């Protein structure tokens, strides 16, 4: 067990400690960063006046 | 070297099925082992494949 290879995260999941050992699902409402670091905010999509 | 005829094994004494002994329950298919944190490389999680893998 002291010997493992690291892998990447798939899309939606993220992590931020050193060994993560899983993937932490992101929650509702969010979406995983380019570098699958932190969950960021979704965008709404409307025909908008700005 | 061995040889061994299971025919005339009884288990426990009664029991006529070889018995289970393996820390986890085997991964079926289309899922992935896992890791448990402090404990032996026989233990695992059994994951499920990423979307789009197989
Ligand atoms: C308990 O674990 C052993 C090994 O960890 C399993 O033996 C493997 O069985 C598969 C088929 O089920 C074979 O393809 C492998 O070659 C076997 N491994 C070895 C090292 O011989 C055993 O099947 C497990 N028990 C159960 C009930 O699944
Ligand atoms: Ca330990």
């Amino acid at each position: 067990t002291c010997c493992f290879e690291c892998v990447e995260c798939p899309d939606g999941e993220y992590s931020d400690e050193t060994d993560a050992s899983a993937c932490n699902k992101c929650p509702d409402d969010f979406w995983s960063n380019e570098n699958h670091t932190s969950c960021i905010a979704k965008e709404i999509e409307f025909l908008s006046w700005t | 070297r061995l040889f061994i005829n299971e025919e005339k094994i009884l288990w426990s004494g009664f029991s006529r099925e070889v018995p289970f002994s393996n820390c986890s329950r085997d991964c079926l298919a289309g899922t992935r082992k896992g890791i448990i944190e402090g404990e032996p490389t026989c233990c695992f999680e059994c994951v499920e494949c990423p979307d789009g893998e197989y």
